[PDB]
């Protein structure tokens, strides 16, 4: 770590509020609650460090959670939430938030 | 393309109304007409009603819902009417889920 002092894993600002073997429900209620006038979220997810397909969908800016389904049980996925406060063509936000997790 | 969060492809008026059924003020989608292929419409929720607007194409190929405000692309039109209602019942705020 260094230099006599501590090292931590980076924490996630996402919460997993529901889990079954093939699905996870994530909440960003405690983060994009502060960053505001969100129009929609784009959620992406794929097997962590996999060759696997990265799937995506969008939900309205007033949602606080989304379900990710069709997962492999017990396999680690990386889930990333992008908040969009504008529809301006070609805009991408500065700081998406993510989590690594398995059912 | 249907890459955009607000674009839902061919959806009838009636199906559009049910899609907005659980939305709030400013919920909307852009769809293709089932009865007039090639034509596009905006469906927008406001105060317990759904407002349907035909998107027009002028002869220079620009798109508009209000004559004063014409754009090169659907994305520019949506961005514009998300900023200012400009003839719509309200601003485009939340795209119906996708």
């Amino acid at each position: 770590g260094g230099s006599g002092s501590s090292v931590s894993s980076v924490p996630t600002k996402l919460e997993v509020v529901d889990a079954t073997p093939t699905s996870l429900k994530i909440s960003w209620d405690a983060y994009y609650s502060s960053w505001q006038n969100v129009k929609y979220y784009r959620i992406t997810y794929g097997e962590t460090g996999g060759d696997s397909p990265v799937q995506e969908f969008t939900v309205p800016g007033y949602y606080s959670t989304a379900t990710i389904s069709g997962l492999k049980p017990g396999v680690d996925y990386t889930i990333t939430v992008y908040a969009y406060d504008t529809f301006f063509p070609g805009y991408e936000p500065n700081s998406p938030i993510s989590i690594n997790y398995r059912t | 393309l249907e890459k955009h969060s607000w674009y839902h492809g061919p959806v009838s008026r009636n199906a559009a109304e049910y899609l907005l059924s659980s939305g709030i003020n400013g919920s909307f989608l852009v769809r293709e007409s089932e009865s007039s292929p090639g034509q596009r419409s905006i469906s927008l929720r406001y105060e317990g009603r759904v407002y349907h607007y035909r998107i027009n194409t002028a002869s220079d190929g620009k798109l508009y819902v209000s004559s004063e405000s014409r754009f090169n692309t659907l994305a520019e039109l949506v961005h514009h009417h998300s900023t200012v209602a400009d003839g719509l019942i309200t601003t485009l705020h939340y795209p119906a889920p996708k």
